[PDB]
């Protein structure tokens, strides 16, 4: 819309009628969704500072259940550079909500997280 | 049904229809230019060179040619320099 | 038909100059006096400079001097012309045929050259 | 800012300029300077 | 200080010429005579507009045309004006029209 | 829906108001222009994306100070691509029985929820946040505050982010 | 408008005039009358005749009259 | 070949040599139209030679519409007596034809579809555009406007022997595309 | 090639009131600036009609070399960038109509014609005629016709310019009719205005290119088409 605004803005200070299907740029929909999809950066690539990095991930096919696990992954907030017990530890609210086992080795301990069954 | 062929936009053969009817800006004889650019001045003191365009309907060249005569610019660091209407 | 329009034309006209009449000072009087008038009188050549080679290379120059024939006076909306022919669409006018005066709305015409 | 000088530009046109080439020196040997602009490499990466 | 096309012409003429009986007489001023001739034409044109609301047509053939500040002065020759309710025909007429 | 009417002033007044929208099956077009059905295996051998066209019902009306209203409405306006997550309610597979998915060289067992990308099959990580519009107080040891009750306040519909007092 | 306007086709028609050669000073009526400025508001003769004819450098104030100033000019 | 090129417009433009005065002619010409918002010349017609002539102020004058050198010339000293006989020094300086069109059929169908691919170099055949194939030729500096019904028109020659040389050099070429 | 300042972080980046004052400073050329937006124009076309990313680039390069050699400076930058658009889909064999073109430019047809021309003159290149099978994929799909309609219009159009049955006529209106024979000719009937739209083509023309080809009906069409509607009561119009 703000494209939209803006091509229109021009043609109507001219004078002159717009027309409405030249105003859309459809690429700022359709690229926009595919690049914040295609590279896991998560925002603008213009403003990837503040972009959060990892949301999107190629899916796993080594095996059926490493597919699903990746299907059902969770990301904690914590950023993995930064170290912290509390965040890595087996809370006791992920009783019957997230798997109590299954957490990966090394800097992610307890920070990626897997759904429970139900 | 969208973006369907179309050899020209209405609201561009509107525009063209529009700048052919109303035609270009005439040259008009200097002593009536000078009367009606006159007769602006009256109204303000001041005067920018795109709207005065429009009140004396004549082509920019023309105007300024017979404005740079009579009129002078004057630099405002405010916004910008404007003609002068005033011949001193 | 036609009288009946230039009696309503009288109407506006003396309407329309009554605040002029008061603007100038002039008594009212002038106004009816005017009116009574107005209705009495209606009812090898190498070197070409030399041009003189050709002679009578136009028509008489009377036909506008002259303008004892009818004379039409109206307004134009459009006027288009196609290599022989000339197209009129001529708006509500006046028309001044053989004294008796025409009136109209939308003219169309068509004229060869 | 040479061309300024050359052309006589205004003091503070200048000095925008001094600013400008202050900073690109800067962060051409330390890009991490605190509580000063990144330089980006055109594509939000900064410049190593 | 007007459009000025009905001045000459038959209705326009009696005005004009009533004016100068007056002006000779010295009742009326050579200033308000033109006033009254200005009035006039805003009247006539207005009057023409609203209260006229008939179609005519007209076939002929053209002789002379001219054009200068949005004035035609064509000159036709055997025009043939025809009209639903009459048909009248001319030897010759001039068009002046204005815009 | 939530996005403001745009105006226009600059005399006439234009108005563009977007009604509705629309989703199409996920499609590809040929070089030549052809449409068609855009089956996941096909995008994940040609290297596609798994997109639906997007269209939007938009009303344009124009105010010219004249006292005249002119309205149109230009259905289904073509806006965009929206990828597609695999054997959701706008996917091709959605509905198809496991000997329909076998005939498209598709996997029954395969469960979706997974994009393709550029033929790249992507998955989104659920990402773990702090609930919003509740209050959490919290005592920090080394911070020069006792006690510290926050609230991180977004609109409904998660409109502009949140905001944190 | 008013006010403001008539006294510039007053200076433009002294200029033209003085380059026709006419040196001799022209009095304000006499100006007004060839420039079709015979309707020039009473308020508008006295501001022209205290401050437009005087202040401008281009004015000579002569016997009463006002003529043209060559003199300052290079010829 | 058989067939020689007729003649359909020719544009000449003289120089008068004196600066006129657009808004005199109009009111005093018999066929003048002058509209400085559409147009900045003065627009006259002369029936007889049936051609159309455009005046500028500069007092260079562009004719057109002459079927022949003759009429062109004819039809040009008639308007600058005119502009003459209004009280301007109208002159007949560097009288020129700047253009001659030229019309003629070959009498058989031409498949522009073959003739582009064998001259693509000079063909330019482009259906949506026009439907007439245009072939600009080299050696004469004449552009040609091929048609399928087999109508051929010439342009941009100065003089008449290019129409008729222009001409020569396509009709063998057409022949070979004969439909 | 060079850096952009990034965003301030502490108080030493912000100036004495609020603005930051190290700001960013627009150094690109202007020619550079100019291709830069022509190529950002050409591809807001080519995404409205979903041109494949090899004909953009087809088109960037064409516009490189016009914008280089600089015949078509006076004319505007979109409708050289639109005629280039044009011309590349017709070099890589998939030609848009100038209508098809028009419809997703700010460029009238005329302009996009014209500077085409230049193009190819400017470049000393051509494109090969357009044939009414170049457009038979486009059409009958965005009509949603069969692939057997779609076949048989292909050969009518196909067979009737091999007959000359329609001599002069625009390829774009020979497949349009053909089309219209085609679809009314299956159980997939398109009326004259819906081929119209698609094509492009004004429905008076189709009916005429039709009219021209109608005689010649069972000729055209192909030997194994299965005639929903007999090819005798095919409309006659």
């Amino acid at each position: 819309l703000k494209e939209v605004r803006i091509y229109a803005q021009k043609f109507i200070d001219r004078g002159k009628d717009f027309n409405l299907e030249l105003a859309i740029k459809t690429r700022i929909i359709s690229d926009g969704l595919k690049y914040s999809l295609a590279t896991g950066n998560w925002g603008d690539q213009k403003k990837a500072h503040q972009a959060r990095a990892g949301v999107s991930q190629v899916l796993n096919r080594l095996t059926f259940a490493s597919t699903l696990s990746h299907l059902r992954r969770l990301n904690s907030p914590i950023g993995r550079d930064g170290k912290l017990a509390k965040p890595r530890q087996l809370h006791n609210t992920l009783w019957g909500m997230v798997c109590p086992a299954e957490t990966p080795e090394g800097h992610a301990v307890g920070l990626v997280k897997n759904l429970a069954l139900m | 049904t969208n973006y369907k062929p179309v050899a020209n936009h209405q609201y561009n053969i509107e525009y063209e229809r529009k700048k052919k009817e109303d035609g270009k800006r005439a040259r008009a004889d200097k002593q009536h230019v000078l009367d009606m650019l006159f007769s602006a001045f009256e109204k303000h003191q001041y005067y920018n060179l795109k709207d005065l365009v429009d009140i004396t309907k004549q082509p920019v060249v023309y105007l300024k040619e017979i404005l740079k005569e009579i009129g002078v610019q004057n630099v405002k660091g405010i916004h910008k320099n404007t003609w002068e209407l005033k011949p001193e | 038909t036609v009288p009946k329009l230039y009696r309503s034309v009288i109407e506006d006209v003396i309407n329309d100059v009554r605040d002029i009449f008061l603007d100038d000072g002039v008594d009212e009087q002038v106004l009816m006096e005017l009116k009574t008038l107005w209705e009495n009188k209606l009812m090898g050549q190498v070197e070409e400079e030399p041009l003189n080679s050709e002679d009578d290379v136009s028509d008489e120059e009377g036909q506008e001097l002259f303008d004892t024939e009818n004379v039409v006076v109206c307004q134009y909306d459009k006027i288009h012309r196609s290599k022989n022919k000339w197209k009129f669409h001529l708006k509500d006018g006046i028309m001044n045929l053989n004294g008796r005066d025409y009136i109209f709305s939308k003219a169309i015409g068509d004229a060869e050259w | 800012l040479r061309r300024n000088e050359q052309n006589g530009a205004a003091a503070h046109v200048i000095a925008e300029d001094v600013k400008l080439l202050q900073f690109h020196v800067a962060t051409m040997v330390d890009n991490e300077l605190p509580g000063l602009p990144r330089a980006m490499q055109k594509s939000g990466r900064p410049l190593k | 200080m007007a459009y000025q096309l009905y001045r000459n012409t038959t209705l326009g003429n009696s005005l004009q010429e009533s004016l100068d009986e007056l002006i000779q007489s010295q009742q009326i001023t050579p200033q308000l005579a033109l006033q009254v001739l200005l009035q006039f034409d805003k009247a006539i044109n207005a009057a023409l507009a609203q209260r006229v609301r008939n179609r005519v047509n007209f076939r002929g053939s053209l002789n002379t045309y001219r054009f200068c500040d949005n004035v035609w002065t064509f000159v036709l020759n055997d025009v043939e004006f025809r009209e639903v309710t009459e048909l009248i025909k001319v030897d010759k007429v001039k068009i002046v029209a204005c815009d | 829906e939530d996005a403001p009417p745009i105006d226009l002033q600059a005399p006439p007044r234009y108005l563009l108001k977007f009604e509705q929208i629309y989703l199409s099956k996920p499609t590809h077009w040929e070089r030549d222009g052809a449409p068609s059905p855009m089956m996941p295996n096909e995008a994940r051998l040609r290297n596609l994306t798994y997109s639906a066209p997007l269209y939007v019902d938009i009303t344009k009306t124009v105010i010219k100070e004249g006292e005249e209203q002119l309205q149109t409405q230009h259905q289904k306006t073509f806006i965009g691509k929206i990828p597609i997550m695999l054997r959701s309610t706008y996917c091709l597979l959605n509905g198809l029985t496991d000997r329909d998915l076998c005939e498209l060289n598709e996997c029954p067992l395969d469960p979706g929820g997974y994009f393709i990308i550029n033929g790249s099959e992507k998955v989104l990580i659920a990402q773990e946040k702090m609930a919003t519009n509740t209050v959490y107080v919290f005592a920090k040891k080394d911070s020069k505050y006792a006690y510290t009750g926050e609230c991180r306040s977004c609109l409904e519909n998660s409109s502009r982010p949140t905001s944190t007092i | 408008g008013y006010k403001f306007g008539v006294l510039a086709k007053i200076v433009n028609y002294m200029k033209t005039r003085h380059q026709r050669g006419d040196t001799h000073p022209l009095t304000l009526d006499e100006i007004l009358d060839e420039t079709q400025h015979l309707d020039i508001g009473l308020k508008q003769k006295q501001w022209l005749m205290t401050e437009a004819l005087v202040n401008n450098p281009k004015i000579e104030v002569i016997d009463g009259k006002y003529a043209f100033k060559p003199k300052y000019n290079v010829r | 070949s058989g067939i020689v090129p007729q003649l359909q417009n020719i544009v000449s433009t003289v120089n008068l040599g004196c600066k006129l005065d657009l808004k005199t002619i109009a009111l005093r010409a018999r066929n003048a139209e002058y509209n400085p918002k559409r147009f900045a010349a003065v627009i006259m017609r002369i029936r007889e030679p049936r051609t159309t002539a455009l005046i500028f102020s500069s007092g260079k004058m562009v004719c057109t519409g002459a079927k022949s050198e003759e009429q062109s010339r004819l039809a040009a000293r008639k308007y600058a007596r005119v502009v003459q006989k209004l009280g301007f020094p109208a002159k007949f300086l560097d009288f020129k034809i700047q253009n001659m069109v030229g019309s003629c059929d070959v009498k058989f169908p031409i498949r522009l579809e073959g003739l582009v691919l064998t001259h693509q170099q000079f063909s330019s055949y482009e259906p949506e555009l026009f439907p007439g194939l245009i072939y600009r030729m080299i050696k004469p500096r004449i552009v040609l406007l091929i048609f399928v019904s087999g109508k051929v028109v010439l342009t941009g020659a100065k003089v008449r022997a290019e129409i008729y040389e222009a001409f020569e050099n396509i009709y063998p070429i057409l022949k070979g595309f004969r439909k | 090639l060079s850096t952009m300042i990034g965003k301030g972080t502490g108080a030493a980046s912000f100036d004495e009131f609020g603005n930051s004052k190290y700001q960013n400073r627009r150094t690109m050329s202007s020619s550079d600036r100019a291709m830069m937006n022509a190529f950002k124009e050409i591809t807001t076309m080519a995404d409205r009609i979903n041109l494949p990313r090899n004909i953009v680039d087809r088109t960037n390069n064409l516009f490189k070399q016009v914008y280089e050699q600089k015949s078509l400076k006076g004319r505007a930058n979109d409708a050289i960038a639109s005629a280039c658009l044009y011309i590349a889909c017709r070099q890589e064999g998939v030609p848009r109509t100038f209508k098809e073109i028009c419809a997703v430019s700010r460029i009238s047809k005329k302009e996009i014609g014209r500077c085409f021309k230049l193009i190819l003159k400017a470049l000393e290149t051509s494109v090969d005629l357009i044939t009414t099978g170049d457009f038979m994929s486009r059409f009958c799909s965005n009509l949603c016709l069969p692939k057997q309609v779609q076949m048989a219009a292909t050969h009518i159009a196909r067979k009737a310019v091999e007959l000359d049955l329609v001599p002069g006529r625009s390829p774009i209106s020979v497949a349009a009719a053909a089309i219209y024979m085609a679809s009314q000719a299956s159980a997939e009937k398109r009326t004259q205005k819906e081929i119209g739209d698609i094509a492009g083509v004004a429905d008076v023309t189709i009916r005429q290119s039709y009219r021209l080809i109608y005689p010649r009906a069972p000729d055209l069409f192909p030997t194994d088409f299965k005639f929903d509607t007999p090819v005798d009561k095919l409309p006659q119009l």
